[PDB]
């Protein structure tokens, strides 16, 4: 949290960013990679025209690193062409 | 003396598809280093080495 607060000073954080919420998403993070999490909400904070990060930035960010890790890469509308290309019933087994 | 400073080789970004998001990041990773004080106004920067 301290490490948190010392890399992102600088930018202008909005008044419900609060990383006491996410402690147990960072497990094993370092220093570098905090500041790299900084760096990814702000990009993402700038790529959909928002003036500051919330909460929702870093937690988007979280999202897709882990959404990438096993190696899906896919925009939104693909995303949703492809929920929609499964029946329904295979889903509700995946639901249960 | 072979290293080749082109500035011009005629291959845009609509000839390569099927990864739009990867065209969306490097669209993102270029236009932060052509536009770098307005997002370093935000603190924001670049990546140095892309693999």
């Amino acid at each position: 949290v301290q490490i948190f607060g010392v890399h992102s000073a600088g930018k202008n954080l909005a008044e419900d960013i609060d990383f006491g919420k996410l402690v147990f998403r960072t497990v094993g993070f370092s220093g570098a990679d905090i500041r790299n999490l900084v760096n990814e909400a702000a990009i993402m904070s700038v790529r959909k025209g928002r003036s500051y990060i919330y909460q929702q930035d870093i937690v988007d960010v979280l999202d897709k690193q882990l959404l990438e890790g096993m190696g899906v890469l896919l925009t939104e509308e693909e995303q949703q062409k492809c929920e929609q290309s499964v029946s329904y019933e295979k889903k509700r087994l995946l639901a249960v | 003396k072979f290293i080749s400073a082109e500035e011009k080789t005629g291959v845009t970004f609509d000839d390569f598809a099927g990864q739009e998001y990867i065209k969306r990041e490097l669209q993102e990773i270029v236009r932060i280093l052509k536009n770098d004080e307005e997002f370093q106004n935000k603190g924001i920067y670049c990546p140095k080495g892309v693999l």
